[PDB]
DNA sequence: TTAGTTGGGGGGTGACTGTTAAAAGTGCATACCGAACAAAGATAAAATTT
DNA sequence: AAATTTTATCTCCAGGCGGTATGCACTTTTAACAGTCACCCCCCAACTAA
């Protein structure tokens, strides 16, 4: 179900907020779901150009009615960024649109992964489906394939709170610590930005606002604090072992490692690749008696370069694409 | 450890209460006769109790229990951690010292064979600490024949020996101990 | 040495002190019991004490004097590790486990009657009373009362003793006044023949008159469909091979010695390699790794069966007896076999669990085969039976084969019962584990001996579908190189998946036949499940004798290789290959920062494909050409509905059109009149130009052409190359080079045909359809009619679906005019067979993407939109078309819901009299099997308290029903035409047989299809649903709901089925 | 490697006879986590929800 | 009771997730006193095969 935002001063902080920025005034900002336009109006109101991938027809007329006479300040593209490049491989329905075309259209030229950063996305997450959501940016994020193919691309969005504690665990809490916080925190600087009930935003249904009370007592249930979250990808994640081309198999070994967790590191090595699993700690600066939750994402991205870097033996890996769907 | 002497011990139960309580009594009635036997009548009165007694040495049984429970846990929590690798280290030694002793005896009780005697062992049994002291400096040998004779004594008792071990086999898987083989 | 003398002196002091405080009062067996009871208890220490001569036998008659649901699965373990003690001969085990169980309260209640009975009868086959005696103590503690079993128990240790006649006598009277019979004895389920005849001997020391049952004439079946099958008043000619007897002998000889081997080797068909260096190196390697392995797994199986007998002696249950059945050798031999066969990519944990279990049993089953000696009684009565299939040799009184067999005096065939499924599977990880930690190998393999560090050949890794992990086991991949490079010859089968040599065993019980000493199933299903026996065994003997005959009819048909066809696929496949034609290429020819990847996954996932499909065309090639001048026979068994399949699976006529192009009939028959004609047609109809057309353009067009196929059967591969351009080309080939031979001969009417000629049927469901609801627009439309020309409904709906795509490209869609032309009956066929069986618009949308994606010419980027817009054009088409087969099929759906509702699974029986069951169940529950590596989680298949599945048992009862219907019409037609002298073997719904006798064959399948559709199925089966489940008083409104649903049935309409015996495009 | 050998002298457990209750171990049972990405659609049952 | 939400999808030729916490019922262990007395372990050295 989406939430929009319909309060002025929370559209208003908002605005200043991604408008953050004194230096470097024109960033171009992609907007998803704009649903009133509240938002869209408050961020022409400071003079930063917008582009709104509205994910439903209902109210673009709208939109496109306030754009009149803006002097190209609002352009509307019918779109939904979760459903960019789809992988099926048939022709593209008017929903989703392939990357390449939205950035021609957009006039957006390509810069290398060392530069600085092009665009910036401010939106919301879905309701339901931010593991999906947050495993699909990663998987594009780490392989350079869709929008950060064409460079960095930080993504402001609101997270709910299980969610963010999740994303944002740390060995000294064991509980949650798991394989997506890892990869997020090995591949972008996360960043806390704004706190919001989730009051402050009027649910919209399938047939429209969500105006009983009744399950606005419901909502007191449903109410949690809704974060804002920065994601600018960092700029030395890609090194001379850890390419495009070796993900699949740190994403195995994240994904291995905490298939049991009251495991010490060893007792998975033995099990995912021939090479001495001593020597490996030993290079990697660990006892031999560490667990898999005592290390951070930096050790397991070293323990992966490390073993990667081995030049003794051909086979250093049982992984192959023969383990993927099977 | 000193610092475990130093926790608390838990209540005696009532049964032992009695015992020593008891005990004294039984001191004056026939003080040469066998503990054992003694424990046994004291019992056999402990069958024959009254239950309002055992009621009365419940109720301060628990009591003490409920003592002792707060003392323990007082004492457990002002303790230092370098006490408390003491402790740990300490009750670690005793359960594996208790299991070698019985390791030990549960051989000694199969009447295992005994190891070959040695040069040194004899030259001791002759001296017949302060021995430890003598047959050091007796051990240098000017003579070869020395060493030579023990090798002989050395073969007699390894002989009856290995006899012994591959007899003692035997009744070890008659038995069905084939694991001490 | 004084030390020495004390030394010895306090020895034999420990010594004597040792020796008298065992013999007063450590692991040693417990077999005196301690009872509850303190009665009891008195009586065994006064017993015990009253005398070095102390009455057990008399004990036993005070102790018999006053006889006054589902099992655990710690229950059904023991019970198993009771009679697995049994078989092993190792009975002190036994007792000590059953005395240590006694002992604790809480032990004690998982104990039954079985467990103390089978006890009893163990210590009665040594004849020893003492235990016994105890036991009868332990069972009248517990409570339980004694049965007929113990009583025989207690009979046979008397007559192994030779006891006098007093005890003997005096149990006699006891049982006979408890209300038990010696007959009802002398016929228990679980009591070996050795145990009758010990027990005959004890009655006849006191009774001498008493004597068994004479024996009686086996009955015959007398059904109304069958009646004629079985009558002795007629003229039959059956068939007899042509080979003679010394020979049959010797290829039974020969199979009897495959199958008692175990294992048969073959001969690779892969390219030869020349022996270069590097080969013979790796071999050498392969060779010690081989030697090391062995040495390895003996050692760890003998470690094993160690620490699981030390923990029996705890009084714990094991698996030591289960390890104890089989040689080392014969484990370690299996255990090296299957890591031979583990495959690069791997095999899942489960997998190689419920493999090395089968294997263990099957082995099992034939050692006690062999031990017992059924096998001397085996060949005696084979040899014997053999004078009825043989040319030279006749029979007094020609009659079924199953006859003859049960009328030379079968040998009683008893086998091994299954284990349970918990030691099934604890097994296999067992053995899984120890193959896993048993095997090491170099890290450095093509150095040799740069380290010493060993690493393990198998490794434990995990695969994760989507939220879900599963274990994987993968081959390091270094071995896999290594048995790249050395590339042996030999491959190795299981003589289960290679065909017989020798003709196949007669199916005279639902426990014998097939494989001559490999046990095998009458239906097929999961491990677990047994309620399909279970009906099986319930229903009356004469039941299945149909079903039973027509398996061995279909059995006893002998095969041989096509030679010519045979070469050129080996001409394609070892150059370069072909897979236009269906032999697979080379891997060795292969297609071959973001971007890379993007094409190096394609071309590694195309490489693999390829891998794949060449080693299974390697298995069947290799198979082919072990059996080149060789004759063979493929067993047969039934699925739970009843339609048969071929055994073994590699290399038979099921499969592709390669398969079914290397074979051809071992005998052979004069062409005859017609049989020129017949091959002509058949070849028509092979090569799929004429569908359409009646017989005489189908017969003159195969005349306009017979140059080409004359070319073809001439210069096949360099050529003009016209068969290449047929449906199925390979079956077009042969069938050119026979019609060329038989053209180019002399007199063609003399000449001899060995190649099947194959009719099949159209609609075969809305055949059946028709015929239940006798609908007269049905039956016309799927050629239940006499017609000058074939009709067929597909064709209809293709057309309308066209139709409707053009009116719709008329008016500018883009998926419509994309696909102009390419909407045939092959995109539709499906959908519109299967939408009176109950598919939905998903099942439907997905056949027709599989057939768009196959078509390979169509635009692959508009599969999504043309599957749809064809699912939906086809469902809008059959809207209206068919009205009593949708009645039908919604009165099949009603009633299968409302009785899978209440708790029971549908049932029905086939107008034959084979019994159906539906095995559709919910499991809320999975087992789970705690151990070193990992914890496997498995489906306890036969368990009848898990409530039945409604959604499946809805689905599948109209599909189901409609299969049975077809396997009865074949089962009947091969009956009928067994008589007659023909040969015939049949695909579900094809029929193959010689070419002269086709007419013959049509007549048959015309008239048994009339006479099985006479009867009054939909009533009979009304009836016998409403007498099953609604006639149980469980609640009045549940069952007054079912006979109002049940009861109503679809009226019949108007058509005479006698009209389809003259229907020439009824079968085509 | 390591542990078992002989001499007097020293000390520390356990053998014992005996009950009592808290602490450990054993075997089954249910529940929740991973919600590995990879567009979209139609229909009718199966389950919760109020 | 009636609605909403969630789930699977014609049959067959034989299929299944793996780990970590938490609860309960039950049997088996160990520490708590009392005195007697024997065995085992040093103490401090010295060799040697299993
Ligand atoms: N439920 C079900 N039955 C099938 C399926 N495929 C085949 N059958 C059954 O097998 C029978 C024979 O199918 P085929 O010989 O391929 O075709 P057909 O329906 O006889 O029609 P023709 O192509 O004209 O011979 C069908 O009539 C069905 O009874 C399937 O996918 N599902
Ligand atoms: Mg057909």
């Amino acid at each position: 179900f989406k939430r929009y935002v319909t309060d002025r001063r929370l559209a208003e902080t908002l605005a200043q907020i991604y408008l953050g920025k004194p230096s470097r005034p024109p960033h171009l900002l992609l907007e998803c779901n704009p649903g009133p336009g509240i938002l869209t109006q408050a961020l022409l109101e400071a003079g930063a150009k917008v582009v709104a991938l509205e994910s439903d027809k209902t109210f673009i007329p709208h939109l496109e009615s306030l754009g009149k006479n803006l002097d190209g300040k609002l352009r509307v593209i019918h779109c939904d960024f979760f459903k960019l490049d789809p992988r099926s491989g048939g022709v593209i329905k008017p929903p989703a649109m392939s990357s390449r075309g939205l950035f021609k259209n957009l006039g957006i030229e390509a810069v290398p992964w060392t530069a600085d950063i092009p665009l910036k996305v401010v939106g919301m997450f879905p309701s339901r489906g931010e593991k999906r959501a947050l495993w699909k940016l990663a998987y594009d994020l780490y392989s350079c394939t869709s929008i950060y193919k064409f460079g960095r691309i930080e993504v402001n969005m609101f997270i709910g709170e299980k969610e963010f504690q999740k994303l944002m665990a740390d060995p000294g809490n064991p509980d949650l610590y798991h394989v997506l916080s890892v990869i997020w925190q090995l591949a972008c600087e996360i960043k806390v930005l704004h706190m919001e009930p989730w009051s402050s935003f009027d649910i919209y249904t399938r047939k429209g606002p969500l105006e009983n009370p009744k399950r606005r007592e419901l909502l007191d249930q449903l109410q949690q604090k809704l974060y804002l979250i920065q994601m600018i990808p960092r700029q030395n994640l890609f090194t001379k072992n850890l390419t495009p081309m070796n993900y699949n198999i740190f994403f195995h070994l994240l994904k291995h490692c905490f298939g049991r967790r009251s495991a010490t590191v060893i007792d998975h090595l033995r099990s995912l690749t021939p090479l001495d699993a001593r020597d490996i700690l030993m290079q990697i600066g660990k006892q031999e008696d560490e667990k898999v939750v005592n290390m951070h994402p930096q050790d397991f991205k070293t323990l992966f370069e490390t073993i990667e870097r081995s030049k003794d033996c051909a086979y250093k890996w049982l992984y192959d694409e023969t383990l993927e769907d099977r | 450890s000193s610092v475990l002497a130093s926790c608390p011990k838990k209540p005696v139960s009532s049964y032992l209460r009695f015992s020593k309580e008891q005990l004294p009594i039984f001191k004056a009635q026939n003080p040469d006769a066998k503990t054992t036997e003694l424990i046994r009548r004291i019992a056999q009165r402990w069958r024959e109790l009254p239950d309002s007694k055992k009621k009365i040495y419940q109720d301060a049984y628990r009591a003490e229990w409920q003592v002792y429970k707060e003392e323990i846990s007082r004492f457990k929590e002002q303790l230092t951690p370098s006490q408390i690798m003491s402790l740990e280290k300490e009750i670690m030694d005793k359960h594996l010292k208790r299991k070698a002793m019985t390791k030990k005896k549960e051989l000694t009780l199969l009447g295992k064979p005994k190891r070959p005697r040695s040069a040194y062992n004899v030259y001791v049994a002759e001296r017949f600490q302060e021995k430890l002291k003598t047959v050091k400096e007796n051990w240098k040998n000017l003579s070869d024949s020395e060493k030579e004779l023990y090798i002989q004594h050395a073969k007699e008792d390894e002989t009856r020996y290995h006899n012994e071990m591959k007899s003692w086999e035997e009744q070890m898987i008659e038995v069905g101990r084939k694991d001490l083989l | 040495w004084a030390k020495i003398l004390e030394k010895d002196k306090r020895t034999q002091q420990m010594r004597m002190q040792r020796l008298k405080a065992k013999l007063q009062m450590t692991r040693r067996l417990q077999v005196e019991p301690r009872l509850l009871s303190k009665q009891m208890a008195g009586c065994l220490e006064d017993c015990t004490r009253q005398a070095p001569e102390s009455p057990w036998e008399e004990q036993l008659a005070r102790l018999l004097q006053e006889a006054p649901a589902q099992l655990s699965g710690q229950q059904q373990r023991l019970l198993a590790f009771f009679k697995c003690c049994l078989l092993t001969d190792q009975l002190p085990l036994a007792h000590h486990l059953l005395v240590v169980h006694h002992g604790q309260r809480q032990k004690r209640k998982l104990l039954t009657l079985d467990m103390y009975n089978a006890v009893m009868l163990g210590w009665a086959r040594q004849g020893a009373f003492k235990e016994l005696v105890y036991v009868l103590f332990m069972v009248k503690d517990a409570g339980l009362t004694p049965d007929l079993l113990s009583y025989a128990a207690a009979l046979q240790c008397m007559g192994r003793q030779d006891q006098d006649a007093g005890t003997i006598e005096r149990c006699l009277e006891q049982m006979s006044q408890e209300g038990l019979k010696l007959q009802a004895l002398f016929t228990a389920v679980l009591l070996s023949e050795e145990d009758r005849a010990t027990v005959l001997k004890a009655v006849h020391k006191v009774k001498p008159t008493f004597s068994l049952p004479p024996q009686l004439p086996p009955p015959v079946n007398t059904s109304k469909l069958l009646r004629d099958v079985y009558a002795k008043d007629g003229r039959v000619s059956y068939p007899k091979l042509h080979l003679p007897l010394k020979t049959l002998q010797c290829l039974f000889e020969k199979q009897l010695h495959m199958e008692l081997a175990s294992r048969v080797c073959v001969v690779s068909v892969e390219k030869p390699t020349l022996p270069s260096k590097e080969v013979k190196h790796a071999r050498k390697t392969l060779k010690t790794l081989r030697d090391q392995w062995e040495k390895a797994l003996c050692r760890a199986l003998r470690e094993t069966k160690n620490r699981l007998e030390r923990e029996v002696y705890e009084g714990r249950f094991s698996l030591y007896p289960f390890l104890c059945l089989l040689d080392e050798r014969e484990v370690v031999r299996m255990l090296l076999q299957v890591l031979q066969a583990l495959p690069a990519q791997g095999e899942s944990f489960t997998t190689l669990a419920r493999e090395l279990s089968a294997r263990t049993f099957s082995r099992h089953v034939v050692q006690r085969q062999r031990v017992s000696g059924q096998v001397q009684a085996l060949q005696n009565h084979y040899r014997k039976y053999l004078c009825l299939l043989a040319s030279d040799a006749e029979v007094p009184e020609p009659c079924l084969p199953r006859q003859y067999w049960e009328e030379l005096g079968a040998p009683e065939a008893l086998r091994e019962q299954p284990w349970p499924l918990p030691v099934q599977m604890e097994l296999g990880k067992l053995l899984a584990e120890m193959l896993v930690q048993a095997t090491q190998m170099p890290c450095s393999l093509d150095k040799p001996h740069r380290s010493s560090r060993l690493v393990p050949v198998l490794y434990h890794v995990y695969s994760f579908r989507n939220v879900q992990q599963i274990g994987i086991l993968k081959p390091h991949p270094a071995y896999v190189q290594l048995l790249e490079k050395a590339a042996e010859p030999t491959l190795t089968f299981e003589a289960v998946d290679v065909p017989m040599l020798c003709p196949p065993l007669p199916w005279t019980s639902p426990h014998s036949g097939a494989f001559l000493l490999s046990p095998t199933k009458l239906m097929r299903t999961v491990e677990g499940a047994t309620q399909h026996q279970e009906l099986l065994e319930t229903c009356p003997p004469t039941a299945l004798h149909g079903a039973l005959d027509a398996l061995t009819q279909l059995g006893n048909c002998a095969w041989r290789v096509n030679g010519r066809v045979l070469d050129l696929v080996l001409q394609l496949f070892q150059a370069k290959g072909c897979p236009q034609l269906g032999v697979p290429a080379p891997p060795s020819e292969a297609p071959q920062k973001a971007e890379l990847r993007r094409e190096l996954a394609h071309c590694q996932k195309v490489a693999r494909e390829m891998h794949s499909l060449r080693a299974e065309a390697l298995y069947r090639l290799s198979l082919a050409q072990h059996l080149r001048d060789r004759v063979f026979w493929l067993p047969h068994n039934m699925d739970f509905r009843g339609r048969t399949y071929p055994c073994p699976p590699h290399f038979n006529h099921l499969g592709s059109d390669v398969a079914r192009a290397l074979l051809e009939f071992a005998q052979g028959r004069p062409l005859g009149p017609h049989g020129l004609d017949w091959l002509k047609i058949h070849l028509v109809n092979l090569t799929g130009l004429k569908k359409r057309e009646p017989l005489r353009k189908r017969l003159a067009f195969a005349e306009e052409v017979m140059d080409d196929i004359l070319d073809s059967a001439d210069q096949p591969l360099t050529g003009r190359k016209w068969w290449m351009g047929a449906e199925e080309p390979w079956q077009t080939l042969a069938c050119c080079m026979e019609v060329a031979n038989a053209v180019r001969a002399s007199d063609p009417a003399a000449y001899v045909s060995h190649l099947p000629v194959h009719q099949d049927g159209s609609c075969n469901g809305l055949q059946h359809y028709a015929a239940l609801g006798r609908d007269s627009v049905g039956a016309a439309s799927v050629n239940l009619e006499p017609s000058d020309v074939p009709q067929d409904v597909y064709s209809g709906v293709a057309a309308q679906v066209e139709v409707f795509r053009r009116q719709d490209a008329q008016r500018g869609m883009r998926v419509a005019q994309v696909l102009e032309g390419f909407i045939t009956r092959k995109v539709v066929k499906q959908t519109v067979m299967t939408v009176v069986y109950g598919v939905t618009r998903y099942g439907g949308r997905l056949q027709i993407e599989k057939r768009l994606r196959e078509l390979s010419d169509f635009p692959q980027e508009f599969v999504w939109e043309a599957s749809h817009y064809l699912v939906r054009q086809v469902f809008k088409s059959l809207q209206e078309m068919f009205s009593g087969t949708r009645a039908i099929q919604h009165w099949l759906t009603e009633s299968a819901r409302l009785i899978s509702h209440m708790g029971s699974v549908v049932e029905w029986v086939t107008p034959l009299g084979v019994p159906v069951i539906q095995p559709y169940r919910l499991d809320s529950k999975v087992k789970q099997i705690g151990g070193g590596i990992q914890s496997i989680t498995y489906t306890h298949n036969g368990d009848i308290s898990r409530k039945p599945n409604t959604r499946k048992q809805k689905n599948g009862f109209p599909p189901n029903f409609i299969h049975s219907l077809d396997s009865s019409h074949m089962m009947l037609t091969a009956l009928h035409c067994y008589r007659k002298g023909l040969t015939f073997v049949s695909v579900h719904d094809c029929y193959w047989t010689h070419a002269a006798d086709v007419s013959v064959m049509n007549q048959v399948c015309r008239e048994q299809f009339v006479r099985l559709h006479s009867e009054p199925i939909l009533q009979d089966l009304s009836r016998f649903l409403v007498k099953r489940f609604c006639s149980e008083p469980q609640k009045i409104l549940e069952a007054s709901q079912l006979k109002e649903t049940l009861q109503a049935v679809p009226k019949p309409g108007a058509f005479d089925l006698e009209q389809v015996k003259r229907s020439t495009y009824f079968f085509s």
